[PDB]
């Protein structure tokens, strides 16, 4: 919304576009990249589970 | 969908449709062309 | 009033350069949704960061 308002320069909001998509990106990334791995360490885990 | 369900946005557009209007409907400015001629005369605004 | 027209030469200028203001900024917000669906393709597509 702030494209449109009166007194914006559109520099500025397309800084702002830009700075957003990137931290969208890291917080995504953070959580799928533990998702995973610390699973895969659980899996580890479970087939230790599953000889005992 | 950013527009359909804004509420700023559309008060900015009714503000100016508001004011363009009041500039057409006024005594002074009664002598203008209506909203679709073609005027042939001035060829570069035909070709525009 | 055929005769005495520049009178009115300004207002109708302003409104003119007002609207080509207001058509400047829904055109660059344009711009921005397409910079954001490429970016958001480019994520879809497999992993690449």
């Amino acid at each position: 919304e702030q494209y449109c308002a009166p007194d914006t320069d559109i520099r500025g909001v397309d800084a702002q576009i830009k700075n957003y998509l990137d931290q969208i990106k890291m917080a995504r990334a953070k959580f799928g990249l533990e998702n995973k791995y610390s699973l895969k360490e659980r899996l580890s885990t479970l087939t230790k589970e599953l000889n005992h | 969908v950013y527009m359909k369900h804004s509420n700023a946005m559309k008060m900015d557009r009714n503000e100016f449709w508001a004011n363009l209007q009041n500039i057409k409907e006024s005594d002074d400015y009664t002598l203008r062309p209506t909203i679709m001629d073609i005027s042939l005369s001035n060829t570069t605004c035909l070709y525009k | 009033k055929l005769e005495n027209l520049k009178d009115k030469l300004p207002d109708i200028k302003s409104i003119h350069s007002k609207l080509l203001l207001r058509i400047g900024k829904l055109q660059g917000l344009y711009d921005s949704v397409q910079v954001i669906n490429r970016e958001v393709e480019g994520l879809s597509e497999g992993r690449t960061s």
